């Protein structure tokens, strides 16, 4: 329901979300609290070099540099990172948040979870669940009319590569940007009387390794996400044949499966080949008339 | 936050203020550190450590009120006395021979007369 | 059968009794009167939150001066917050 | 909401001054924060509005209930009335 | 609560888009508090109400004290800083607590509350009939 | 508890002075607590 | 869950015992994290590398900056400050966190 | 712990002065902390050394059994031996 | 944070005419310049080997094909 | 030139040693694991009891 929907890659994948989100409130935090930038007139035994100038001056000097001078990327950097891993979690959890595909989805779950729980399962491999058969039936005539489901998912992948090559993208250029010091030059002059000023913020190269880390944290979710998507364009995960219940149990039952229910097996097996053998037990038809051959002999 | 903020009185007279063109502003010579060694060492000798600990004490007694409260129920000898009467009394409280006993001041299951 | 039984014996301890209603009586009365009492005291007192104030704290011997002029920042945002209160106050005396 | 604003508060016996150029710096933060919360108001009308004339559309006081009944042979599955038809309607937004 | 299943998709996208507004009510209303200040300069040379602005150079001196500088920055913000620009947070949490409670007034109404609580009741457990798979089955 | 409290503390090899006045802004909020916490010691006294 | 019956009463006593020792040791610690500081003056008259201790009252002018004060304030913190008065909720943490190491140790 | 210090660190290239007063406010308070840490570690103490002497006495590597059997007339309650009688011990000490 | 003061250069203050925006600057910098990298990054170098302990330590649970 | 210092420096040292203490009695552990690996060849069980 809430756990055995995620692959290997897509745990993976929660974990540098979880990661990237810390980052990015950290980073908001720090920005909080500490970010300021301090300046001076840059433009001059030796001794101090007094400018006559105020605590309310540097104040204001160190607000007017700070609005101009300080690249707009750097100071919504944390802001930047908090917001595309609020998209990324967003957009992770809506696939389970659209009720019209999560009712199949949790009846899915429901189903294959009583299947699995049905000891018969195991007695036919080697009792309600006979009319469970007309659930699994049911089943299979109503959720294998969807595969939305997976056009959904190839839209969230798509989209969260998307995502991480546009942030690498920008953000490589943007990283060599930020910088300890800077300088700035406006028109404080006649009202300070000092128009140059050498700048610097405490947190620049401690948030340039902190870009590091978080860049290569996109990366390893860049290719995370390309295995997922050429997982999915290479094995065509459209139809699943199992050629193998037939073959061991030789039964010649269960022909294939849509591709919503091929997608939903082949997911299945991704987390755990076994479970999707057990399902298959109420999908076999020889199975179900040996069910129901075990009933008639007990009502006889 | 808790402080307090000192400034020195000019005319002592046998350890007391005295108390004796515009206004200007009366300049005592001190900096702004003098400022807090002064206070820190008056609110260090001259408070009443009553008014400093009043929260510490107030808190010590909700401590030691809230123990003596649950103490008996933390004792495990008096607790295993309190649970035995506690578990016999609900079911006491909910035979089913309790209410027709009541109301007689029948027919009855024998499982429900075993378990009377 | 049992639950017949239950209600009217219920029925019996119970019409007998006569305290929930005097308890909830109570407390509606006990509303009423505090929320009349905290509509009128604090729409009395609500004018004595006021940006700027004049203190004369008559302190010379260690500053020198005589009289103040004070402003405090948060006597606008404290009468916004008072005035929504006492609006609320005033629907829960309706209710009442 | 703009960074820099100009006050003649006329303070002079106080202060002695004219005018009074302040920088608020919060106001770029305040300004993006207004920008991504009216984005958001916008998105929230437009959810409203949608649902306000789907509701209007189809009248949803009365379920034609008329698919199954011609479906499954039930010719004895009649219309619901108001404040039934909502619910049915709305669980057919749900799940049918 | 088994309401969820009363949700249609657009409830859902609403509730998601009042969290969001409330978040960011809440961090403005919280940065506001802590940093929210102004910086200000008084104008020698004014020209109608209006600052007119007109060998290493040297610091201008207004022959302020600290707390002066303080006191005529809380004036100006008090007074000539727009109210709405200072309680732009405090609106959006007005707004987002008043759209919750239009979402959420039905459901805390008790005279709908009753019967909804009774039809997704009722609902549930038909769809957990042990007849209607059968009868679905015949169709 | 009082709000403003008197020193001598006689420090006079760094500062020079002998007494000094004390602001303690929190002093009345101490008495108000003060009052409301014996307020709920009588209760509990009864009580008990 | 069902391991109440095992401790003994003085096992609950020593638990409690030991909860409000850590309890005041985390305090203690987090005062010490952000709230303690060492005022620290200078005295003018030094005999034998100590303080000699030497019409209104006027202020004793040390002409020092608050910077200065801040790194004597912290120099003197370091090197001059008791140990164990720097360490005492630290080494109060580590005797609370084995002795409930010693406690569920056969657990 | 001492509420005063007085430090020579010397440093005079920097400053030019010698010795220093200084002020730990918290020392006091922390007087306070190790007076009732300490308290709290005699508590530990005295209940430790009642439960190793109660432990001591006890020789609780054989329960004796023989009491409730003989009130019983249950002669079949052997005494058991170590690692069962002293948790027989502990659990008697919880309910005999 | 960092203090600093410059160094070359009854005993009275000495006072070197500077304000505290330019003590604040020279502390940022010889912040940066002056203390070790290792030191700085000390809290961060334990977190990260503690979270690699504890997701080397999980993964073998996590693990879902040998789970 | 300038003198400075960080008030944290010696308390970290003292914490980093405690640090490194734990991580050596950590690495003892490990190697005491390791040990049991590489002495007892756990390829093979043998009941040899029941």
């Amino acid at each position: 329901a809430f756990r055995v929907l995620k692959p290997w890659w897509d745990v993976f994948t929660d974990y540098l979300s979880v990661a990237m989100l810390m980052i990015g409130v950290f980073g908001c935090t720090l920005q909080v609290m500490q970010d300021k930038i301090i300046c001076l007139p840059k433009r001059v035994e030796m001794k101090g070099l007094k400018t006559d100038l105020d605590l309310q001056q540097y104040s204001f000097i160190n607000q007017m540099c700070y609005e101009r001078a300080l690249h707009w990327y750097a100071k919504y950097f944390p802001y930047l990172v908090l917001i595309h891993t609020l998209v990324f979690m967003l957009c992770s959890n809506f696939w389970f948040k659209f009720p019209g595909s999560s009712s199949k989805i949790e009846h899915f779950i429901s189903i294959l979870g009583k299947c699995f729980d049905s000891p018969w399962t195991t007695r036919a491999l080697s009792e309600q669940a006979k009319a469970l058969f007309e659930k699994v039936k049911k089943f299979r005539l109503h959720v294998e009319e969807g595969d939305i489901l997976y056009a959904m998912y190839v839209r969230q992948t798509v989209l969260k590569v998307i995502k991480f090559l546009i942030i690498i993208a920008y953000n490589s250029a943007l990283v060599s940007k930020v910088q300890f010091t800077v300088d700035c030059n406006v028109d404080i002059q006649d009202m300070t009387g000092y128009k140059n000023f050498s700048c610097n913020h405490t947190m620049a190269h401690l948030f340039s390794k902190l870009s590091f880390c978080y860049l290569c944290f996109v990366s390893i979710y860049g290719l995370t996400c390309l295995y997922t998507l050429y997982w999915l364009f290479y094995r065509s995960l459209r139809e699943y044949s199992f050629e193998y219940v037939r073959q061991e149990t030789g039964i010649d039952d269960i022909p294939d499966v849509k591709n919503d229910f091929a997608f939903m097996l082949h997911m299945i097996d991704q987390y755990d080949p076994l479970y999707s053998k057990r399902f298959a037990v109420f999908l076999s038809e020889v199975s179900e008339n040996k069910l129901k051959q075990l009933n008639l002999n007990n009502e006889w | 936050q808790d402080k307090m903020i000192c400034l020195p009185c000019k005319w002592v007279t046998k350890d007391s203020c005295n108390d004796s063109t515009g206004p200007t502003g009366i300049k005592y010579d001190l900096d702004r550190h003098q400022y807090n060694y002064v206070d820190a060492v008056c609110y260090e000798n001259r408070l009443h450590w009553f008014a400093k600990y009043f929260p510490y004490l107030v808190l010590l007694h909700t401590l030691i009120f809230l123990a003596c409260s649950n103490f008996w129920f933390k004792f495990p000898r008096t607790s295993s006395k309190l649970e035995h009467f506690v578990s016999i009394l609900l079911k006491c409280f909910d035979s089913p021979w309790t209410t027709r006993a009541l109301s007689e001041t029948g027919v009855l299951d024998k499982k429900e007369g075993e378990q009377a | 059968k049992a639950l017949f039984e239950k209600v009217k014996k219920f029925r019996t301890h119970v019409e007998e009794g006569d305290i929930v209603y005097r308890l909830y009586m109570r407390q509606t009365i006990i509303k009423v009167i505090k929320f009349a009492l905290i509509i009128c005291y604090t729409v009395y007192y609500v004018h004595n939150i006021k940006f700027d104030v004049d203190c004369t704290v008559d302190i010379e011997s260690l500053t020198g001066y005589r009289t103040y002029r004070c402003a405090h920042p948060l006597a606008t945002l404290f009468k916004i917050l008072a005035s929504f209160y006492i609006s609320l106050v005033i629907f829960y005396g309706l209710i009442c | 909401i703009k960074f820099d604003v100009d006050c003649t508060v006329d303070i002079e016996s106080l202060t002695g001054y004219r005018t009074y150029r302040c920088a608020h710096p919060l106001a770029t933060l305040f300004k993006i924060l207004a920008s991504f919360y009216i984005s958001l108001v916008i998105f929230y009308g437009l959810i409203c509005m949608y649902t306000l004339w789907w509701m209007l559309r189809r009248s949803l006081k009365k379920y034609s209930f008329e698919s199954i009944r011609e479906e499954s042979s039930y010719s004895d599955i009649p219309d619901v009335k108001n404040d039934f038809a909502f619910m049915l309607h709305l669980i057919d937004q749900y799940d049918p | 609560p088994a309401y969820r299943i009363l949700k249609p998709w657009w409830d859902v996208f609403t509730d998601y888009i009042s969290i969001v507004m409330l978040m960011i009510a809440v961090f403005g209303g919280t940065l506001q508090v802590t940093q929210d200040k102004m910086i200000c300069l008084p104008c020698k040379w004014v020209t109608k109400d209006s600052c007119n602005d007109s060998t290493g150079p040297t610091g201008i001196k207004y022959d302020l004290d600290r707390h002066q500088y303080n006191y005529v920055d809380a004036v100006c913000y008090e007074n000539r800083l727009h109210w709405f620009a200072k309680y732009f947070p405090y609106l959006v949490l007005l707004h987002t607590l008043i759209f919750l409670a239009c979402s959420n007034f039905w459901f805390k109404f008790p005279r709908t509350s009753s019967k909804l609580e009774h039809f997704v009741s009722i609902l549930l457990k038909c769809f957990d009939s042990p007849w209607t798979t059968r009868a679905l089955s015949e169709t």
